[PDB]
C-alpha cells in the first residue's frame, strides 16, 4: 500500500551548480575540439 | 456537464439520493467531490474523494461511484438537511474543473 | 497470468497508471492450496499480454528475490597485489 | 484555517474588477487555490487556479481570455482580475483551498480533507 | 502421458512405425497456462 498521496520518485540538482559544471566540462572538451567549435549537450538517443 | 437531479424529494427515515451523470473524461476516471449549501451561506464540502469524508461531516451522508456516474445518499431526511447539494470533478475534455447544476433538496 | 486495474485510477499525477493493483493465485505452504494476492508493480515490470498482464521478465528468463537482510549500500573494496607483484 | 475575501462592490460595466483573499494558517505554497462564483439563485462556476509554489494558473475555457489570476506569497494573498465585467456575468465570488501541491509535480491537484477551508464569499454587482 | 500415433503410418519402409507422432500438454512461459505440443520421436525413446 501506499500511505498518504502517491508521489513521483525524483531527483534535485541544483541548477547554478550543474551549469557552472558543465562550462567547466565545456572549456575542457574545447581544449580537444577546437576553441571555436559549439558543444552541445542533448538527452541520450535511445536502447534499455 | 455532469448532470445531476432538478430536484429531489425525501422523508424521516427514508434514504435519498442524488444522481451524477457525466462521461469517462470526468466522472469515470476522476474523484468527485459532494458539496452542500444553504442560501446566502458558502457551500462545505461533504465527501472530499469519492468515498472519503471530512472528520467534521456526521454518518448520515455516503456516497459511491460507479462507470461515468456516482450518487449521495443521505440516511435519513432532517428538517436540518435540506439544502441545495452540488457535486464537482475535474473534465480533461474541458480541461477545467466542472461543476453539476446541482439539486435542491425539500 | 496477472487481472491488474490501475491503482488511484482517479488520482490527478504524473503517476497516473504508473502503480497497477494486480491479482493472481500464485501458491503457498501446502502444494494442494493457493493464496489469492492482491500487490501492486510499477508499470515498468508488467506488461500486457481487469486486464492481463505478466511480469516483464517471464518472456527472458527466471526472477530471484533477493535476501531482504542484505544490504545494497556499496562498501569500499580494496585491491591488494600478491607477494611477488 | 480561515480566508477572508475582499474587493469592490459596485463596478460599472467595461470596468476592471479586482478580488484578493487572505488566509491565515495554511501555507499558502503547499497548497493550489482556486476561485468559484455562483449568482444568487444559480449554480457554481468555477474560474481558475493557481500553484502555490510555481505560480502556474488554469482557466475556465468559457471565461479564459477576460480572467488573468496571480498570487503573492508574502502576505498568503491569492488574487483574480477580470476584464469587460456585464451584469450578466457578475456573482457571489469565493475563493477555496482546493489541492495540495508538491514541488516536484505541477500537475498534481492532490485530493484532500482541506479543501473543506472555504470563505464566505462577496456581493459583486455591475 | 504422451498420447501417439505412427508417424507416416501408411509408409512402406524399413522405417515403419520407427517414428512416432505424439501430443502432449506440457506447459509455458505462465504457470497457468499449457501449451500443447505436437512432436516426433522415435521408437526406442518412447515406451508404452
Ligand atoms: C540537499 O540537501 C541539503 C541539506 O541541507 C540542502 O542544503 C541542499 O540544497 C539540497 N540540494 C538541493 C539541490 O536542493
Ligand atoms: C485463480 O484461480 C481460480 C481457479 O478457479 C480462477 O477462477 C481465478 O480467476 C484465478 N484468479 C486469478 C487472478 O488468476
Ligand atoms: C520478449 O523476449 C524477446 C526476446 O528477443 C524480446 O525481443 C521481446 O521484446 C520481449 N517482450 C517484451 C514485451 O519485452
Ligand atoms: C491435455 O489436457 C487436457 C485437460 O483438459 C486434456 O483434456 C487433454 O486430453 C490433454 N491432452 C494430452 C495429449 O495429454
Amino acid at each position: 500500500d501506499v500511505l498518504g498521496h502517491v508521489r513521483m520518485a525524483h531527483c534535485n540538482i541544483s541548477k547554478a551548480t550543474w551549469n557552472e559544471t558543465l562550462g567547466k566540462v565545456v572549456k575542457q572538451l574545447r581544449k580537444h575540439f577546437g576553441n571555436n567549435t559549439i558543444i552541445r549537450f542533448a538527452q541520450s538517443s535511445g536502447g534499455d | 456537464v455532469l448532470t445531476q437531479p432538478p430536484s429531489v424529494s425525501g422523508a424521516p427515515g427514508q434514504r435519498v439520493t442524488i444522481s451524477c451523470s457525466g462521461s469517462s473524461s470526468n466522472i469515470g476516471g476522476y474523484h468527485v467531490q459532494w458539496y452542500q449549501q444553504l442560501p446566502g451561506t458558502a457551500p462545505k464540502l461533504l465527501i472530499y474523494e469519492s468515498n472519503k469524508r471530512p472528520s467534521g461531516i456526521s454518518d448520515r451522508f455516503s456516497a459511491s461511484q460507479f462507470g461515468t456516474s456516482a450518487s449521495l445518499t443521505i440516511t435519513g431526511l432532517q428538517s436540518e438537511d435540506e439544502a441545495d447539494y452540488y457535486c464537482q470533478s475535474y473534465d480533461s475534455s474541458v480541461s477545467a474543473q466542472v461543476f453539476g447544476g446541482g439539486t435542491r433538496l425539500t | 497470468t496477472l487481472q491488474c486495474t490501475n491503482y488511484a485510477p482517479k488520482l490527478r499525477s504524473m503517476m497516473r497508471g504508473e502503480i497497477k493493483n494486480c491479482s493472481f493465485n500464485m501458491t503457498t505452504e501446502l502444494r494442494d492450496k493457493k493464496q489469492k494476492v492482491y500487490s501492486l508493480f510499477y508499470r515498468l515490470d508488467v506488461v500486457q499480454i481487469n486486464k492481463e498482464y505478466r511480469l516483464i521478465n517471464c518472456n527472458t528468463s527466471a526472477i530471484t528475490q533477493a535476501c531482504p537482510k542484505v544490504s545494497f549500500e556499496p562498501i569500499p573494496i580494496h585491491y591488494c597485489a600478491p607477494a611477488g607483484f | 484555517v480561515q480566508l477572508q475575501e475582499s474587493g469592490p462592490g459596485l463596478v460599472k460595466p467595461s470596468e476592471t474588477l479586482s478580488l484578493t483573499c487572505a488566509v491565515s494558517g495554511a501555507s499558502f505554497s503547499s497548497f493550489w487555490w482556486d476561485w468559484i462564483r455562483q449568482p444568487p439563485g444559480r449554480g457554481l462556476e468555477w474560474i481558475g487556479d493557481i500553484n502555490g509554489n510555481s505560480g502556474s494558473t488554469n482557466y475556465n475555457p468559457s471565461l479564459k481570455s477576460r480572467v488573468t489570476i496571480s498570487k503573492d506569497a508574502s502576505k498568503s494573498q491569492f488574487s483574480l482580475k477580470l476584464t469587460s465585467v456585464t451584469a450578466a456575468d457578475t456573482a457571489v465570488y469565493y475563493c477555496a483551498l482546493q489541492s495540495v501541491t508538491y514541488y516536484e509535480d505541477d500537475s498534481g491537484h492532490y485530493e484532500t480533507e482541506m479543501a473543506k477551508f472555504w470563505g464566505q464569499g462577496v456581493l459583486v454587482t455591475v
